[PDB]
């Protein structure tokens, strides 16, 4: 999940732009 | 507690980052 | 600016739906 | 909600309409 | 406190909301 | 020093969830 | 709107008061 | 507060006006 | 009052530079 | 920059330019 | 990860601190 | 660093004020 995946490791602005809709 | 912090900056981001194309936020 | 509110519109609805989670748009 | 709650400020009641 | 409740345990709304004036 | 970022998150929130009320602010 | 200003407001009494703390008010 | 340092910028001096 | 954008334009750049880093002059 | 990005919102790209 | 919720906090700081002066950031 | 100075221990208003231009 978003932070699962974002707040363990720091995600890029490409890999957050996938969450959006 | 951190996760909670953190999620806060993560729907900031989401914000910039998606725009007009918006998003869904989920814990 | 209208996009500044949208900044502060997301984090109230952060702290408001909290797990629920919630969706932005404009 | 950019319509409804940045021209009128809105509660913590109104924007709850808002969550998922 | 608020620090000391509200930073190690995550507070509900509810719970900030004995904090105001 | 987590302490001092997430005062910071707590006053937005006071903010929010206060309102008109408004708060005091005490670490 | 002036609710925006209030956000950033308090977020600088933050930084500014510190262990002092500080008050809100509108 | 909102009055002071809503409509012109407040220095860092002003503000600290309002610490507690 | 254009000091909040400044507020929010260096979130931004912070979000975006990255590790490069960023400047911000007003 | 505010003159740019603070009267029109700036891209992600736009902002880009102003990374060191 | 918690150095990048700081650093976020960093340049808001520096931002208010800094004003019409300004500041660079560099992690 | 910036980072490195005010990340590990809490830096005042005064000790940020350096990293001005
Ligand atoms: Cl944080
Ligand atoms: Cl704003
Ligand atoms: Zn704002
Ligand atoms: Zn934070």
């Amino acid at each position: 999940g978003i932070v699962e995946q974002c707040c363990t490791s720091i995600c890029s602005l490409y890999q957050l732009e996938n969450y959006c809709n | 507690v951190n996760q909670h912090l953190c999620g806060s900056h993560l729907v900031e981001a989401l914000y910039l980052v998606c725009g007009e194309r918006g998003f869904f936020y989920t814990p």
